[PDB]
């Protein structure tokens, strides 16, 4: 209800993109320069309010809760006539902000281009109808834009968050008195090109620091965060930061992964973890390239009451030490199992140095190879993984419970697991433990060939599964020693986030067939760890590299599903009244979403029937299917595209031949 | 009230956040939140109310 | 109290109200996954008298010398948790004799009846 | 049978009422044939001594059509195992004839084809029985029927703490008072088809009578149409 006089002004910033200038000082950085991005002003624009320093080239925090009116008093200081345009509010013309074929009076096209040095304030009365619902977290996201040129002027700045909180919730500040703190996340593909001035910028900027040299961010433990995750580029970019030892929730939706896309603004939660710096960035092949390294340091602050609550059980009821023995293994391997490559490595070479039919592929991956015998000498878990390539062993990980993981390198380079959307809880604990985590208790060994040492995991009461979710979430994992050419090698591996009851470590409810991996993962070989050993000495080429080539960047590199190429698996089949669980992980680097479909056969999504689900990059997707329709049906997808077309599986459906019953 | 069934047919990732200048959006299910804009997501089906 | 030596008499007080069903395991930790029918239990019993103050009869409660000495599973009313096909239909139609060794069914020099 | 109301004369004909040693139902019957009668195999650890008073319609007294028969043998199955929660079905030849009249008709079986492809995906489905009237209340003095529709598998997995296996399906309720109950141990539970009534499946356990997410669970007939022809085939 308060009226809100704001005073902005847009004005160009030669901004380095840099934390500081260091001791080397001055600003010698990328040709991104005198960026017009609005400020805000002290009233009636005494001078420019101070910006946060994580703040670089976002703009002004605009909270506003239901039912004011906002004075947004905009001195174009900047030497453009420009105007500013919300997205989600109901305003009027007079304020409209944005030009075009409206037919409308002059009055309300001012605002859509206000001119250059003068003072426009922007009115707009808020409603309860512009302002967060039931079921909706206490605030809400949105963005005010420069109309002028909605292409040139993003590239040039005229950015600055948009938020809608419910009242009571909102400070005078424009924190929640709920959250401890309140955190905005943003991300850019800065180009120079559509700018004021001209360059070829494929720099990348997370908030207003370039390919990942952010100044780094402390918070302190047990601490509400109320964030802020704004998603906006010029074309389409994907935005899959993972929050590496956090997990957050979305429209009451718990991941600790959160893929978003250009023009994606959200906010979630997270309480605060006990100690250590992390570090979170985004999954997609160009933020890989570019940096995307936002350093957050959680830590124990003692000014802080850390509270403590002890709301928990902290008992074995729903326990048992769960000794995984996975102790990594070198391995020889096919993609293509043209024989029947089935039943683990018992006869593992069997090779013939060539990459095409039988075993000689020799893509000598280091499995993480299962063990129960504490010298990991003995395989001694040889389950029915009949059609299973390289796959992590599924951890029918229920909620708050513990588990042992113990590493032997069985293979010539260091490694160590990374649990990828499991990191969320938290870990085993180091103090001297540390290794190489660079720095963000990454508690990472990468345990030297022959060398042994053992994780201490174990999840608290908080879980990704929840009633807006299914029993179990999936959630993979895989190694740190080089993330790009070792899971271009076969380090990669999966377990379940369940919530579920009646598992007791065997099934998660065994009465539903438990299929569920889908991994179209695509591998290069010429970009695998083992691309030396793999592609020079056991192919049927010379023992150069091969990057270049008619089709050998094409060759090595290959959609797989779960280890196996799509050409050479066979297809399923199950009788009916079944149901089958799955829990999907749609890993690979498709760069471009994909979207199966199953003939006459449909899918679930909480109440939600698919029957044709797409699927978005290093995401788990735990879902069931009602197999209803007898005979052979594809497993196809709709995308279809030549890149990864041959992708339909002949799942066949029987009314269940054994008539059982003796007699 | 006018409700929305806007759809998106696989293709290549043609996304597409639909602007509405001065209009709110309104989710149709068991939360029924409000949005001011989508991203049309290939694959995907969308209905709202408006 | 006054009386019998040993008699007990309560102080006029008032008492708080509890809930028990709120909390899981806790130190208990016996099991991860969950089953409700359909368990089968053998034990010893511990007790809190002392035995010369008791004699017999102290440390062979919650058993029957016919059913719960021999230690078998039996008929038809106990059967509902026993049975893992049954947990809502088993209705054997009866109460046999001697189905309650444990209670106790009073009469007075008034008209034969129970008064509590 | 939690709820419900009494079955009208010869409106329930294959229920029988198992009568025991003292000749009160200790399970729900089903007529057959002239010589059978059907009941879960749980029912077997229930009896001294037991026989069938086909035609009752009131446990109070005797009104009409009560002809007592006495069980031959029971078809108890070789697989029946309390555990799997399946085979619970013992199927009763009896020593006196079943006379066909009022109230005495049994209910026999479909093409197993066409049982599987129309009996269970139906909508809801009829018990009856001398049942419990509520989730604990007395036992039906008559003879009451209810109808409880059908629930999909995956509701019955997440509604069941135990195994829902490729047989057993729920049916009944989600929060709503009103299933088979103590009283239907075997309490023939049908399903309607242009007047013809289908069995469909009897209840074997659960938690509860209908109570709060919890469903009747129930076994698939069509499952052992082929052991239930053999049974009959059989002793
Ligand atoms: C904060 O996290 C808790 C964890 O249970 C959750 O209940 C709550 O919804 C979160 N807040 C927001 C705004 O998502
Ligand atoms: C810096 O950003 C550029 C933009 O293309 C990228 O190629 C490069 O890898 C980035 N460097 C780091 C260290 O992130």
């Amino acid at each position: 209800a308060q009226l809100r006089q704001f005073y902005v002004a847009a004005q160009g910033i030669s901004w380095s993109y840099r934390p500081e200038p260091t001791n080397s000082s001055l600003n010698l950085s990328v040709t991104s320069f005198k960026k017009i991005v609005y400020r805000e002003y002290e009233p009636y624009f005494k001078k420019e309010k101070p910006q946060s320093t994580i703040s670089g080239l976002l703009g002004p925090t605009l909270y506003a809760e239901v039912g004011d009116i906002i004075k947004v008093h905009f001195k174009n200081k900047a030497d453009k006539p420009l105007s500013i345009h919300p997205q989600g509010i109901r305003y009027s013309k007079l304020s409209e902000g944005a030009s075009y074929l409206d037919h409308t009076f002059p009055a309300e096209k001012m605002d859509d281009a206000v001119a250059p040095g003068r003072e426009y304030t922007y009115e707009w009365s808020i409603s309860e109808d512009s302002g967060p619902t039931h079921d909706d977290p206490p605030c809400l996201t949105h963005i005010y834009y420069s109309h002028e040129n909605l292409i040139e002027d993003f590239n040039s700045g005229l950015i600055g968050p948009l938020l809608i909180c419910k009242k009571g919730t909102l400070t005078e500040g424009g924190t929640q008195k709920t959250f401890d703190k309140q955190i905005v996340l943003l991300f850019a593909v800065f180009d120079e090109s559509k700018s004021w001035s001209q360059s070829s910028s494929l720099m990348y900027t997370v908030n207003g620091y370039v390919n990942g040299t952010m100044p780094d961010i402390t918070v302190c433990a047990h601490d509400h965060i109320s964030w802020h995750l704004l998603g906006m580029s010029s074309g389409p970019e994907l935005f899959s930061i993972h929050f590496n030892g956090q997990v957050l929730e979305q429209n009451h939706h718990k991941v600790s992964a959160i893929t978003l896309v250009s023009a994606t603004s959200t906010t979630a939660n997270m309480t605060v973890g006990p100690e250590g710096k992390w570090i979170i960035s985004s999954l997609t092949p160009k933020h890989l390239q570019a940096g995307m390294q936002a350093y957050i340091d959680i830590k124990n602050c003692p000014k802080k009451t850390r509270n403590l609550k002890k709301i928990t059980r902290e008992q074995r009821r729903h326990m048992k030490r769960w000794e995984y023995f996975i102790a990594a293994e070198e391995v020889i391997w096919d993609y293509a199992p043209v024989i029947p490559a089935n039943m683990d490595k018992k006869y593992r070479s069997q090779h013939l140095d060539n990459f095409s039919n039988q075993i000689g592929k020799h893509y000598k991956k280091v499995m993480y190879t299962q063990y129960e015998d504490e010298s990991f000498t003995k395989h001694t878990v040889n389950p029915n993984m009949k059609e299973d390539g390289i796959l992590g062993p599924i951890i029918r990980a229920q909620v708050r419970d513990t588990l042992k993981i113990v590493f032997k390198n069985m293979a010539s380079r260091p490694y160590s697991i990374y649990p990828h959307g499991v990191t969320f809880s938290p870990y085993e604990d180091e103090v001297n433990s540390s290794f190489t985590s660079g720095r963000n208790n990454t508690m990472i060994r990468a345990v030297q060939p022959g060398e042994t040492y053992t994780y201490k995991w174990n999840i608290l009461e908080f879980d990704e599964p929840t009633e807006n979710d299914a029993q179990c979430l999936t959630r993979p994992y895989y190694s740190d020693v080089d993330i790009m050419r070792d899971i271009a090698s076969g380090l990669i591996g999966l377990l379940l986030i369940c919530k579920s009851r009646s598992l007791d470590r065997r099934g998660i409810q065994r009465a539903a067939d438990i299929e569920q991996q889908a991994v179209f993962a695509v591998f290069d070989e010429n970009k695998s760890w083992y691309l030396e050993d793999n592609i020079n000495k056991f192919c049927e080429n010379p023992d150069e590299v091969k990057r270049d080539d008619p089709k050998f960047y094409e060759s090595n590199i290959m959609s797989t599903i779960n280890g196996y190429v799509p050409e050479s698996i066979t297809t399923l089949g199950f009788c009916f009244d079944d149901t089958v669980q799955w829990h999907f992980c749609s890993v690979g680097t498709q760069n471009e979403i994909l979207t199966i479909h199953f003939t006459g056969h449909s899918f679930i999504y909480g109440k939600r029937h698919e029957d044709t689900l797409t699927l978005f990059p290093m995401r788990g997707e735990s879902v069931t299917v009602t197999m209803d329709n007898v005979g052979t049906w594809m497993l196809t997808s709709m995308n279809s595209s030549p890149r990864s077309k041959k992708l339909r599986l002949k799942f066949r459906d029987v009314k269940c031949i054994p008539d059982d019953d003796e007699d | 009230w006018v409700r929305l069934h806007l759809l998106n047919i696989g293709g290549s990732q043609d996304i597409h956040v639909v602007h509405f200048h001065g209009q709110t959006l309104l989710e149709n299910g068991n939360k029924q939140h409000q949005l001011g804009v989508w991203p049309l997501l290939p694959g995907s089906f969308k209905t709202l109310e408006m | 109290v006054a009386g019998k030596p040993g008699d007990f008499g309560y102080c006029d007080l008032n008492y708080c109200e509890e809930a028990v069903e709120e909390e899981t395991g806790d130190g208990l930790d016996e099991d991860s996954d969950r089953a409700i029918e359909g368990r089968t239990a053998t034990s010893e019993y511990q007790t809190f008298f002392n035995p010369r103050t008791f004699g017999s009869g102290e440390a062979d409660c919650g058993l029957r010398p016919l059913f719960e000495k021999k230690s078998l599973e039996d008929k038809t009313e106990r059967e509902l948790l026993e049975s893992y096909i049954d947990g809502r239909i088993v209705e054997g139609s009866d109460a046999e004799i001697g189905m309650s060794p444990w209670q106790v069914m009073l009469f007075r020099k008034s008209p034969q009846e129970l008064l509590c | 049978i939690v709820g419900g109301q009494e079955c009208k004369d010869g409106e329930c004909p294959w229920q029988a009422l198992l009568i025991n040693e003292e000749n009160e139902g200790f399970c729900g019957g089903t007529i057959l044939s002239e010589f059978y009668i059907l009941t879960a195999a749980h029912c077997l650890y229930q009896a001294k001594r037991f026989k069938v008073r086909v035609g009752d319609r009131n446990t109070e007294q005797e009104e009409g059509g009560e002809a007592v028969h006495e069980v031959e043998v029971v078809i108890k199955h070789n697989r029946f195992t309390k555990e799997t929660y399946d085979f619970d079905i013992a199927v009763l030849r009896l020593k006196t004839p079943i006379t066909f009249r009022m109230n005495v008709a049994p209910a026999c079986l479909p093409e197993r084809d066409w049982a599987e492809s129309t009996l269970m995906t139906q909508k809801t489905g009829i018990v009856s029985g001398f049942g419990r009237t509520h989730e604990k209340g007395r036992q039906s003095t008559r003879l009451k029927m209810l109808e409880v529709p059908y629930v999909d598998r995956n509701s019955c997995k997440l509604s069941s703490s135990f195994i829902i296996t490729q047989n057993m399906f729920c049916a009944g309720y989600d929060t709503k008072q009103e299933d088979a109950c103590q009283g239907d141990a075997g309490g023939p539970h049908v399903t309607r088809f242009k007047d013809t009534y289908f069995v469909t499946g009897i209840v074997s356990w659960g938690e509860g009578c209908a109570r709060k997410g919890k469903y009747g669970i129930y076994t698939k007939v069509t499952a052992f149409l082929k052991w239930i022809d053999r049974s009959m085939k059989t002793r």
